[PDB]
């Protein structure tokens, strides 16, 4: 498990702007501060469900521990997500957001694959849930995880 | 006789090993 001498200090550095006073933890209402400066309005209870999903040792509050072990996870998530939007970008010849039969055929044409209509047309229904002939971001999203 | 299907994640997969 990576954690490098900077790579702590940006964490440090990220759990700063939570916790406003320096106290060590981050509490419902300092969360409440910072998720306003982004543009949101959250209730007292949704602050709550927030902490509460972070908070491991159930004390109340968020200490850095806590904070990085959870963004850390949630780094990874989005490096992960990041990589899917990439093949979907690069799948997704004409970008116009979903994967057709003939993309299809084409990608794996490219990657050494020669297929029928028939067959891509089986991909693509395997994956089609909502059943407009073609693939978009989430079902293919849903085909990786 | 019949022809294997290649699934969604090896496409994906094959893609994430031909690049740099
Ligand atoms: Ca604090
Ligand atoms: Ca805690
Ligand atoms: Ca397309
Ligand atoms: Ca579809």
């Amino acid at each position: 498990d990576q954690l490098t001498e900077e790579q702590i200090a940006e964490f440090k550095e990220a759990f700063s702007l939570f916790d406003k006073d320096g106290d060590g933890t981050i509490t419902t209402k300092e969360l409440g501060t910072v998720m306003r400066s982004l543009g949101q309005n959250p209730t007292e209870a949704e602050l709550q469900d927030m902490i509460n999903e972070v908070d491991a040792d159930g004390n109340g509050t968020i200490d850095f521990p806590e904070f990085l072990t959870m963004m850390a996870r949630k780094m990874k998530d989005t490096d992960s997500e990041e990589e899917i939007r990439e093949a979907f970008r690069v799948f997704d010849k004409d970008g116009n957001g979903y994967i057709s039969a003939a993309e299809l055929r084409h990608v794996m044409t490219n990657l050494g694959e020669k297929l029928t209509d028939e067959e891509v047309d089986e991909m693509i229904r395997e994956a089609d849930i909502d059943g407009d002939g073609q693939v978009n971001y989430e079902e293919f999203v849903q085909m990786m995880t | 006789h019949s022809m294997q299907a290649l699934s969604w994640r090896k496409l994906y997969l094959s893609r994430a090993k031909l690049k740099a």
